[PDB]
């Protein structure tokens, strides 16, 4: 198909992008993650949580307002008993706190926010459009939308979390799946505006302003 | 806005060296970059340092001791952003000293202005 000027002419293109690329993140090209998110690349196996907490103590008088996750679990295959064992006791002090709970541990996360001595409330409904309905093969039922458990504990009485301000419905794509809705972060600014935030196994996708973000991908 | 203190010290306190620049603000470079492909500013110095003794087109002995992984075959492609030049194949084979690059550059970084033939700021063949 007389394709050596071919492959040899893609090679000399494809090294420009490079050549243009790698000028322009040395001429401060901007990425995409905002400059007020907090990443941290860590496993949650060997992260030390004291850490976490004497820094954002001390460069914050308060704890996190609002924490999420979206934990992996075995069906990056990470155990049952070690997620349940993670000290969110200490990060949190007096807010919200954000599971996503994909249906077959839907049971099991409202078991996990109890022994962490939360109180289940509400729970986010994400359903899928196709752009208006989702297919998902379930054992018993088609699935068609993805759940975000919310649990509580300590005072929200403060004007820290404005009360009766976000819905339960949630109508976005499917996102680079597996991906969530960006509308989450919204809604837990309309619930806690200008507060300290959280989230557990993210990647760079996630990260936002305020969002202190944790997970091996970042 | 504290916000930005307090996103600047957190950073700071806590993120590892390559995702949070030195003077605290976010280094976009590591995020632009898919996974863990950014390049070290270590790294840059250990592959000009590595380079220099063992040589170009010493690949299979390159890989061997600076970078502990195995480096992608770049290590010739990233030379040639040290050289400034997009066809290596002029300077291969030859060992070069650590001083010797950048002076291989101001030469073809000027021919390449007065050959009109410079793009993304390196001599383009
Ligand atoms: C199901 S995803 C959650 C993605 C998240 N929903 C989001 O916003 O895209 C699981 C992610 O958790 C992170 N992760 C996996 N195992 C981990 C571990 N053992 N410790 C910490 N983080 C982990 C990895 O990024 C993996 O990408």
């Amino acid at each position: 198909q007389g394709l050596l000027q071919d492959i040899e002419k893609r090679i000399l293109h494809y090294k420009q992008l490079f050549f243009k690329e790698q000028n322009e993140i040395a001429n401060g090209k901007r990425s995409m993650v905002p400059d007020n998110s907090i990443p941290i690349c860590s496993d949650v196996t060997k992260l030390n949580f004291q850490a976490l907490i004497d820094a954002q103590m001390r460069h914050a008088g308060k704890m996190f307002d609002v924490i999420m996750m979206d934990p992996p679990w075995q069906l990056d295959s990470l155990s049952d008993e070690k997620i349940q064992n993670m000290p969110i006791q200490s990060l949190q002090q007096d807010g919200f706190i954000f599971v996503w709970a994909i249906n077959a541990k839907y049971r099991v996360t409202i078991k996990m926010i109890e022994n962490w001595g939360y109180k289940l409330v509400d729970e986010i409904t994400w359903v899928k459009k196709t752009v208006k309905i989702a297919k998902g093969h379930g054992f018993y039922l088609q699935h068609a939308k993805e759940s975000c458990l919310i649990g509580v504990k300590g005072d929200v009485d403060n004007g820290r979390f404005k009360k009766n301000i976000a819905s339960d419905v949630i109508f976005s794509e499917r996102r680079g799946q597996s991906q969530k809705p960006e509308e989450i972060y919204q809604y837990i600014n309309q619930l806690c505006p200008n507060g300290n935030y959280l989230e557990i196994f993210a990647r760079r996708n996630n990260l936002h302003d305020n969002w202190v973000s944790i997970g091996n991908e970042l | 806005i504290s916000r930005e203190e307090y996103a600047k010290k957190m950073r700071l306190a806590l993120s590892d060296n390559h995702i949070c620049k030195p003077d605290g603000t976010v280094n976009h470079q590591y995020f632009l970059v898919k996974k863990g492909q950014y390049w070290g500013e270590e790294k840059i110095q250990y592959l000009i340092e590595q380079l220099e003794k063992i040589g170009v087109g010493n690949w299979k002995q390159m890989q061997k001791g600076l970078l502990e992984q195995t480096s992608e075959i770049e290590l010739e492609l990233r030379t040639c952003l040290l050289f400034k030049t997009t066809d290596i194949q002029p300077y291969m084979d030859k060992k070069f000293t650590k001083i010797e690059i950048e002076q291989i550059a101001q030469q073809n970084i000027e021919k390449a202005q007065q050959l009109s033939k410079l793009k993304y700021g390196v001599f383009v063949v």
